[PDB]
């Protein structure tokens, strides 16, 4: 019955202000009330137990056997992330999660709490392997809800961190674009967004088929936070998308903040150029269907024999779907990309959609009156 | 509803939108069609004042 | 007791799941269905029970049968991150007590609390006006109210009774050891009506 109780009662004694945190506590599992222990026990680790006193690793034997179904799990795996949070000795933090675990009754959300706190150990060591692994471990387990919620925010700040150092660029988009765009608040400081928001807007410059720069200006963390450093970002965003080739060498001063962006340049000047003909045949086409290729190689400058590589390379990725003819020097686009959440994409279909609407409904009952025999 | 069936078929698809949540839980249309037993077909027949109005036969149908 | 479809709603909470009655609550409340079960059962038998979960998505177990089997199994397991919600419990109840697989019989609902109610006052006056236009009445098993809250069942209880052709009765289990499984001493062995 008493693991918890036993400890609290040596420790009470003596110390102002930590003792009256033990003293509730062991009231509570006397009377029996097993409950109104596990409201108490979550701010207890923060103040008395290596964050005012000491022998959490006492309390971390006491809780985990008895205590798993008394006090609710969730809580359990609770109550020792925080200590695992400030503490600088990974190792034997490390070990005290693999044996938290819990899955005593029913569903848990304490097996998804584990994964990110594990996750985060390993990064610090250098363990870079290993850090990745336990992102897709807790990616799986999260993206199995319809929903987003605390934990969920967490597996995003975990995922964006690994990446951005590394410099994969592509695998920091999507972790990075998913918690901006959902609109997390958790717990999480301004400095925090900051870096997430940032990171997303220089990966997607380096990216491959990545298109999902209009709806990044829609959401809150990069619209609503700004600063001195932000104001080359967002023109470089822009700058990329449309193909103004000047306009982002200028800005570029911006690479040297986070690490995102210092694995390569190789894709970085093709990847301008190939949103580029995304964007300016999404704009002209839309019922007509050609562009010429001539603005391509203006909005490239650069050598002759690389502007096929671009052109080729763009239809590859997913970006855009046609063909190229050379002997009339123009670019046919069978498909051009859907444009990113906007308010504007809504408005442009709607309208197209409405005349086509009357041809339907003319042309069916111009048919009809003839052929009046044929029908019976 | 419908000048055919009102009835549809739903499968449940999961899909990923950027919109709102990550991984909604949605239903993808899947084709209907229909069937009947030769006995329970003629019966179809006999309960309707018609025998239906499509069959995608001849050259009277076709057209409708 | 006699021409009674009851559904019983076990709570399945973070509350219920402690030492408060004795070995556990879970176990010590699966004593306490077959109490009332078989005590509505002996009285004369043409009376059911079902089975509901009162707390968070309800999920029909089962629907009227006079089997102990299932409140006994439902009840030793509870998920962690539960929690009660008054509110959804009595608006299924009256819902599946209308349909029934012998069907005679008038409405009564048994609860059990095993936990403080996390609606707020508006919505607890909003289901006793519901309970008593279709004179359902729920009688209440209450030692949860107790636990850190006040017993906002107290007042529904006696305005219920009379009017309704049905009973409601506010039956009080004091906080930590009392037994809550040797019910014989306070009744709701069987839900009696008011006409």
């Amino acid at each position: 019955m008493k693991d918890v109780p036993a400890f609290l009662q040596q420790s009470q004694s003596s110390g102002p202000g930590q003792a009256a945190v033990w003293h509730r506590l062991e009231e509570l599992y006397t009377k029996k009330l097993w409950h109104q222990l596990t409201l108490q026990v979550l701010d207890f680790v923060q103040d008395p137990c290596f964050a005012q006193g000491d022998g959490l690793i006492k309390l971390y034997e006491n809780f985990i056997s008895e205590f798993e179904h008394r006090v609710n799990p969730l809580s359990l795996v609770e109550i020792i992330l925080h200590v695992v949070r400030q503490m600088t000795d990974p190792n034997v933090a490390l070990t005290f999660l693999e044996k938290t675990r819990e899955k005593v009754k029913s569903s848990d959300e304490a097996v998804i709490l584990c994964k990110t706190a594990i996750g985060a150990l390993k990064l610090n060591i250098g363990d870079l392997q290993a850090t990745k692994e336990t992102i897709e471990d807790v990616e799986e387990m999260l993206n199995n809800l319809p929903g987003v919620t605390s934990v969920h925010s967490r597996f995003y700040d975990l995922s964006s961190k690994y990446y951005q150092t590394i410099g994969n660029h592509a695998s920091y988009y999507k972790d990075a674009l998913r918690f901006l765009g959902c609109v997390d608040i958790k717990d999480l400081p301004v400095s925090e967004q900051q870096e997430r928001a940032f990171t997303l807007g220089l990966a997607g410059l380096l990216g491959e088929g990545v298109f999902n720069f209009g709806e990044l200006l829609m959401h809150p963390v990069l619209e609503s936070l700004r600063n001195t450093d932000r104001q080359w970002l967002i023109d470089t965003l822009y700058a990329f998308n449309s193909g103004d080739v000047d306009r982002f060498q200028t800005l570029k001063s911006a690479w040297g903040q986070q690490p995102d962006l210092a694995a390569n340049e190789a894709q970085l000047l093709r990847k301008i150029q190939l949103l580029c003909l995304m964007e300016m045949t999404f704009t002209r086409p839309a019922n007509h269907r050609q562009l010429t290729f001539e603005e391509i190689a203006k909005s490239a400058k650069i050598t002759v024999n690389k502007v096929e590589l671009l052109v080729m390379k763009a239809l590859s990725v997913g970006l855009v779907r046609g063909s190229i003819d050379e002997v009339d020097k123009r670019v046919h686009m069978t498909w051009v990309q859907p444009r990113v959440l906007d308010l504007q994409q809504i408005k442009g279909m709607k309208d197209r959609l409405e005349l086509w609407c009357t041809d339907v409904k003319s042309m069916e009952l111009l048919v009809e009156h003839q052929a009046q025999d044929i029908l019976t | 509803k419908d000048l055919g069936l009102p009835t549809e078929a739903y499968i449940s698809v999961e899909e990923v939108h950027d919109d709102g949540t990550p991984t909604s839980k949605t239903f993808e249309h899947v084709t209907s069609e229909i069937g009947a037993e030769e006995a329970e077909e003629v019966g179809v027949e006999h309960l309707l004042r018609d025998i239906k109005d499509t069959t995608v036969g001849t050259l009277s149908q076709r057209i409708t | 007791m006699v021409l009674e479809s009851t559904m019983v709603c076990v709570d399945n909470s973070e509350y219920m799941r402690n030492g408060d009655f004795l070995p556990t609550r879970l176990q010590a409340q699966q004593d306490a269905v077959n109490i009332v079960c078989h005590s509505k059962t002996r009285s004369n038998p043409e009376n059911n029970v079902g089975l509901i979960t009162l707390a968070n998505d309800c999920e029909v177990l089962t629907t009227l049968t006079p089997d102990t089997g299932r409140i006994l199994s439902k009840l030793h397991t509870v998920q962690p991150k539960g929690k009660i919600t008054f509110c959804t419990g009595i608006r299924v109840a009256h819902l599946a007590l209308k349909h029934r697989q012998g069907k005679n019989h008038k409405m009564r609902i048994i609860a059990f609390v095993g936990s403080p109610v996390e609606d707020n006052e508006k919505d607890l006056v909003k289901l006793a006006k519901r309970l008593k236009k279709e004179k359902v009445n729920v009688d209440i098993i209450n030692f949860g109210e107790e636990e850190v809250n006040t017993e906002k069942l107290t007042a529904f209880v006696n305005t219920l009774n009379g009017k309704d052709g049905t009973g409601s009765h506010l039956v009080t289990v004091p906080p930590g050891p009392s037994l809550a499984d040797a019910l014989i001493s306070s009744p709701i062995l069987a839900g009696e009506g008011g006409a």
